[PDB]
RNA sequence: UGCCUGGCGGCCGUAGCGCGGUGGUCCCACCUGACCCCAUGCCGAACUCAGAAGUGAAACGCCGUAGCGCCGAUGGUAGUGUGGGGUCUCCCCAUGCGAGAGUAGGGAACUGCCAGGCAU
RNA sequence: GCUCAACGGAUAAAAGGUACUCCGGGGAUAACAGGCUGAUACCGCCCAAGAGUUCAUAUCGACGGCGGUGUUUGGCACCU
RNA sequence: UCCUCCUAAAGAGUAACGGAGGAGCACGAAGGUUGGCUAAUCCUGGUCGGACAUCAGGAGGUUAGUGCAAUGGCAUAAGCC
RNA sequence: ACUUACCAACCCGAUGCAAACUGCGAAUACCGGAGAAUGUUAUCACGGGAGACACACGGCGGGUGCUAACGUCCGUCGUGAAGAGGGAAACAACCCAGACCGCCAGCUAAGGUCCCAAAGUCAUGGUUAAGUGGGAAACGAUGUGGGAAGGCCCAGAC
């Protein structure tokens, strides 16, 4: 079990998403299966420590998003390209 | 031999754009090859200059197997 | 229909030629000139092109 | 390259010409057993008249469907249907078939009946 | 000393060096030396640094070099009242953007490889870090 | 009204290439023959004419298959117009526009006029 | 009918020397000193393979790297 | 002096003693038109015949050709007979 | 005829680079049409009279040079040139701003408010101990503040 909290995003785009990495969050997306894609945001430090462990990428994860649990796999991950950080994670629904 | 040399600029390119209304005779595009081809009411010259054969608004489009850019015309 | 007020805040010394036109198009002249214009889409777009040097009181 | 594609390649320049002219065209299609003929509009989709050696009015009369004396009967038939519907000027599209023998004999029988080309 | 075998053109524009790197991931090996700043490795630099890390592992291991010096660079000789054409090609460079991986190693442990890439880093003009491979 | 074939199109790889299966009453293809029309820089191979004993093998058409092609979001990233700022070879802030690659995914085209054949 | 190719073509027809020189001008433009720059030059530091019987750093220091000074050869043509 | 590419900032134009190359002609067919045709290269077999010559077949798909630089074109060929 | 630890075309997979590579491709700009509002007709044509054809610096996009120069050559915008006033100590070209004249009135711009010198020794909360501020790199170093995890610990840790 790897639990994550989130929030749905009000804003989006370059200006909005750069303000998130100023505030120690970062943006990600949940797509896949049937539904509309969902835009979410995550505490950076939480999910940095989790993705250290290589079970992050094998296992099924559990994103809480306004009460509703969702079960998702880590499909893709953009890193910031020298400092050890994260700029975005794609979460396919399983 | 060293460098130092270039030719004079031949002021090619599109002259009248789509929408623009023309008089028969008007050149629409000068060009070296046929980047554009002639459709309806349009002549390929001998240097592949394309010109109106009728008065009307210029229309660009793509057509055929190879996706070639045709200039044609809508006679008003 | 419904008028708005537009005031020139900063000078147009040393602006682009495009922006100096846009001010003449609003009918603004000097600093702190206030001017009454109808509110359309097309006026709102002038105001956006020179936002930095104007200011809008509905 | 099979024979059908090579014949279309032959035909294609004639036909692109006849678009920009904006012409009504008498298309012909020869086969070893038969011969067909259509008159096709200036736009290039919709057909105005047809004749062939399958359609039974013409097949009853003939000895054999795919020879010169058949084609002379079909070239006769298309003119007499086209002149009813007010079509004098056409342009004879030989469709990649040499102007000669059977296709020639179709066209010369359409000139007899007064269809102008 | 690295240098293409043949090119189209002897001489090249100066260009600029903006933006971030392609070639950010450690693909070939386990560890790697990522650049953090932004400049040019000459070909002599790239070699000096290979000879450091090669010496330092005692030839265990395998080393990959991910960057290649393919821009040429001219200098005028001393006294040349400007003009009279572009200079001769003295030497070659790769351009480096923040995030390019430069060297990769595997077939050694993370004790030794940290020390090898420290000894390389002292020969290069740009600020660098050590990186391990990520699984995705 | 349905099924099948031919011709002329629109459309231009979501439409193609391969792989497997299938069609001959008509149609189509190969096919039979050549003194005559015509033809080969040699050759009835092609083109052409006169035909209808044989065959759907090849070709063509139809059906199936996600092997290769092909199309392809959302988000993020890159870039950049205007205004502002820096530690000013290069970046950051407000704001407007916003790729390419890739990911999910889609996909074994769709559509018109005329002719003929079989079924009802 | 012109390699009138100095190719909008001064004439059909034309090369040198001056330290014996002269006039008009220019700091629009050079030599000398100044200025900006610092490739070069000089001085320093970082890495440390190796030399030093043994031992990298007593003394040296390959392959490379970062600076200072404005001192040399330059570059620029801002001053005269 | 002229032509082509880049520099040139996705209309045109745009400098340097900036980076690369060409021309100062040829052709009564290498022009016109009607009809037809489709390339390089490699593999297999075959008298003299060899890595390389005429013959046959297959793969391949313009990697070819376009009188001559370069660029843009070209299968409806602007290529070949 | 046989073995090969030697170079290894093509194809296959992963991976970079390009002013003169492109099966992709913006922002801007440019051409055209329609529609308000605004601007002393600012557009175009024809006549009379010129000057000028040595430009400079600043920002952005590039060539050249050493991504040297208050260097040089293009593109585009600005200012100076031909522009005073305030700021940047002093400082054509930077920031603010366009002087018809007068006033011993007022409000603001950039930039400022301890004294020289007009205005806060203003308020609230942190940082620095180096006069850092008030000149500079690789590299060095138990300087000091904040943040998020990790290991070890009354079974006695450093």
């Amino acid at each position: 079990m790897f639990t994550i909290n989130a929030e749905v995003r009000k804003e989006q785009g370059k200006g909005a998403s750069r303000r998130l990495r100023a505030a120690n969050k970062f943006p990600a997306i949940i797509y896949g299966g049937k539904e509309a894609p969902l835009a979410i945001e995550l505490d950076h430090d939480k999910v940095m420590n989790m993705q250290a462990k290589a079970e992050f990428y094998s296992e099924v994860l559990t994103i809480v998003v306004d009460g509703k649990e969702i079960k998702v796999k880590a499909q893709d991950v953009q890193r910031h390209p020298y400092k050890p950080k994260l700029q975005h994670i794609d979460f396919v629904r399983a | 031999t060293r460098n130092g040399r270039d030719s004079e600029a031949k002021r090619l390119g599109v002259k009248r754009f789509g929408g623009e209304s023309v008089l028969a005779g008007s050149i629409i595009v000068r060009q070296r090859g046929t980047k554009f081809h002639a459709g309806a009411n349009v002549g390929c010259g001998r240097d592949h200059t394309l010109f109106a054969k009728a008065d009307g608004k210029v229309k660009f489009e793509v057509k055929g197997p190879k996706n070639r850019k045709f200039i044609s015309i809508e006679a008003e | 229909a419904k008028t708005i007020k537009i005031t020139q805040t900063r000078s147009a010394i040393g602006r682009l030629p495009k922006h100096k036109a846009t001010l003449l198009g609003l009918g603004l002249r000097r600093i702190g000139h206030t001017v009454e214009r109808e509110d359309t889409p097309a006026i709102r777009g002038m105001i956006n092109a020179v936002s930095f040097m104007v200011k809008v009181e509905e | 390259m099979d024979k059908k594609s090579a014949r279309i390649r032959r035909a294609t320049r004639a036909r692109r010409k006849l678009q920009e002219l904006g012409a009504t065209r008498l298309v012909v299609h020869r086969t070893p057993r038969h011969i067909y003929a259509q008159v096709i509009a200036p736009n290039g989709s919709e057909v105005l008249v047809a004749a062939s050696t399958v359609e039974k009015a013409i097949a009853e009369q003939l000895k054999y469907t795919g020879n010169k004396d058949a084609a002379a009967a079909v070239g006769k038939a298309v003119a007499e249907r086209a002149l009813e519907k007010g079509i004098k000027d056409v342009s004879f599209d030989r469709s990649g078939f040499q102007y000669h023998g059977r296709v020639q004999a179709l066209a010369d029988a359409a000139r007899e009946a007064g269809l102008q080309f | 000393m690295l240098q293409p075998k043949r090119t189209k053109f002897r001489k090249m524009h100066k260009g600029r060096n903006r933006g971030l790197a392609q070639g950010t991931d450690v693909s070939f090996g386990s560890f790697g030396l990522k650049a953090v700043g932004r400049g040019r490795l000459t070909a002599r630099q790239i070699e000096a640094a290979r000879r450091a890390m090669t010496r330092a592992v005692k030839r265990q291991g395998k080393i990959w070099i991910r960057v290649f010096p393919d821009k040429p660079i001219t200098e005028k000789p001393l006294a040349v009242r400007m003009g009279k054409g572009k200079g001769n090609v003295e030497y070659w460079v790769a351009l480096i953007q923040p995030g390019k991986v430069l060297y990769e190693m595997d077939g050694v442990p993370e004790e030794l490889a940290r020390e090898a890439f420290k000894l390389a880093a002292a020969k290069l003009p740009i600020k660098t870090t050590f990186v391990t491979k990520t699984v995705m």
